[PDB]
């Protein structure tokens, strides 16, 4: 009977020999989780104009958070963006005279939630 | 008045990435790494620094 | 009459992704294994593995392994922990001296 | 094989100024058109190098420290350099690294190397000798790369030995200046990290000889140790540091760095 042992050495020098990593498919212009290298956050990936150097990996903005990012299989840089956020508002006469109402979504594309595109936000029920 | 506003907000921004005292001071490494009655109190910590 | 902020929106996380590189440099696990030769009881033979990354999957799930014990680890949970280095001890014995 | 030279003119060292030089990317993050400020090991602005000659007679190859971290500039032609020998006790004893850029390639070892008391290299007028150890028993990191490589080259380094880990930055600088360090700026890009994990307090260089007795080329190296400080980059908008303050050196400069500004009102 041929036999073989195998034994792990965990010391105080830096780990050297592991399993491998298991990647996912890359999607793009939706708001999903990522990880990138133990990176992990929460946003939209777009494509990006961006160029590193050959030996970076991270971008960051004046106040220190995370906005590009270069996908470890492909060397492509891609834009991170916050997923869509924002307040929701009644507009309302009195209940004296009416209960017809009209919302508003903030800082809202309207195409993601009488349709009335304002700077404001996206107005639904006001013609 | 502009500037004065615009250091006060990136203030406020920049005080979000101190721990307060804890062990990390991203809330996803802490809930990922330790249990929820420990990541509890450091929690806690993060919470009232915030 | 008026206008009232009464709720907040926010858009939820469809999927989840994990990237990581490519996997090069796998560790040469066929040259112990797969050995022309073996070594004595008496003197058996180690070797030394580092500076690799090891696929214990495709070494576990093989059927031509009559014995794949051990105690401290679960097999399963060998693909994530991740150790400063490997010894590989091989000889050959009796059969019924493998326990 | 160990062999002593022992042709040399004994000549104290010299010292020069440093100017600006020896500044490094300290991490890997893309930065646009921003001043950011870095507390790290830097070489001080305008700090006393010292310099090496190698001039005929001289061969300079001495026992040097370590300290925190080293700044090495070589400023070179015909290519006598050639590596590094680093670890604590520079024998059988302990664990030490070698790094040498024969004429094929560029070869990093960890092992317990016996190291003769004056290594070196020679080339004949070709390379075909080599006395550097004379034993070398356990091997725990070996690896092969591409080659690193009126006075032409400036080649800058930078050794770090942090948490087990080697980094080494590195940068080349076509000059044309004769006998001290020209004055200017230029940041040192990352060139390589290693998990070795051992202790190194001492360090030597390792030259070529030229035979046609023995004759060393005309070379000059300056080594130079790093410190604790703060520094404030500047981040122009291809991602690329064009200019650094040291907020240490002078009341105007304190002034700069508490501004977050390169101009003061
Ligand atoms: C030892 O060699 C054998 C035969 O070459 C390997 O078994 C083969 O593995 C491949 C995997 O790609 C299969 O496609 C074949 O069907 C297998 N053949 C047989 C006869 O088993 C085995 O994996 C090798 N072991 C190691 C550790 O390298």
């Amino acid at each position: 009977y041929r036999v073989v042992v195998l034994s792990f050495e965990l010391l105080h020098a830096p780990a050297t020999v592991c399993g491998p990593k298991k990647s996912t498919n890359l999607v793009k212009n939706k708001c999903v989780n990522f990880n990138f290298n133990g990176l992990t956050g929460t946003g939209v990936l777009t494509e990006s104009n961006k160029k590193f150097l050959p030996f970076q990996q991270f971008g960051r903005d004046i106040a220190d958070t995370t906005d590009a990012v270069r996908d470890p299989q492909t060397l492509e840089i891609l834009d991170i963006t916050p997923c869509s956020f924002g307040g929701v508002s009644v507009i309302t006469p009195g209940t004296n005279t009416s209960n017809q109402v009209a919302v508003l979504y903030q800082d809202v594309n309207c195409t993601e939630v009488n349709v009335f595109q304002t700077r404001a936000g996206c107005l639904i029920g006001a013609e | 008045v502009v500037n004065q506003n615009a250091q006060a907000l990136n203030t406020l921004v920049k005080q979000l990435s101190s721990n307060f005292g804890a062990i990390s001071s991203v809330l996803n490494d802490i809930l990922s790494r330790l249990d929820p009655p420990e990541a509890e109190v450091q929690i806690d910590r993060l919470i009232t620094g915030r | 009459k008026g206008i009232y902020q009464t709720s907040n929106f926010r858009v939820q996380p469809t999927e989840s992704i994990v990237r990581f590189p490519n996997i090069t440099n796998l560790c040469p696990f066929g040259e112990v294994f797969n050995a022309t030769r073996f070594a004595s009881v008496y003197a058996w033979n180690r070797k030394r593995i580092s500076n690799c990354v090891a696929d214990y999957s495709v070494l576990y799930n093989s059927a031509s392994f009559s014995t794949f014990k051990c105690y401290g680890v679960s097999p399963t949970k060998l693909n994530d922990l991740c150790f400063t280095n490997v010894y590989a001890d091989s000889f050959v014995i009796r059969g019924d001296e493998v326990r | 094989q160990c062999v002593n030279l022992t042709t040399r003119t004994q000549l104290p060292p010299a010292y020069t100024n440093s100017f600006t030089r020896g500044v490094y990317y300290p991490d890997k993050v893309f930065r646009s058109s921003v001043l950011h400020s870095t507390q790290d090991l830097f070489l001080p602005f305008f700090s006393n190098v010292t310099w090496f000659h190698a001039i005929h007679k001289r061969f300079d190859n001495p026992v040097l420290p370590f300290n925190d971290g080293v700044y090495f500039a070589s400023t070179e032609k015909s290519n006598i350099i050639r590596g590094w020998i680093f670890g604590t006790t520079l024998d059988s004893k302990t664990q030490s690294l070698l790094i040498v850029n024969n004429a094929t390639n560029v070869v990093i070892k960890v092992c317990e190397f016996q190291f003769c008391n004056d290594p070196f290299l020679g080339v004949y007028y070709m390379e075909s000798e080599f006395r550097v150890y004379s034993s070398a028993n356990n091997c725990t990191f070996e690896y092969v790369s591409q080659p690193f490589l009126n006075f032409k080259n400036l080649r800058e380094f930078v050794f770090k030995n942090i948490d087990g880990y080697f980094k080494i930055y590195s940068k080349h600088t076509p000059i044309n200046l004769v006998r001290d360090l020209p004055q200017g700026f230029s940041a040192l890009e990352p060139l390589v990290d290693l998990p070795i994990g051992i202790n190194i307090t001492r360090f030597q260089t390792l030259l070529a000889l030229h035979r046609s007795g023995w004759t060393a080329g005309a070379a000059a190296y300056y080594v130079g140790y790093l410190q604790p400080r703060t520094f404030l980059l500047k981040y122009n908008e291809n991602g690329t540091i064009t200019d650094a303050v040291d907020c240490a050196l002078d009341p105007l400069s304190e002034t700069k760095c508490t501004l977050k500004s390169f101009t003061v009102e």
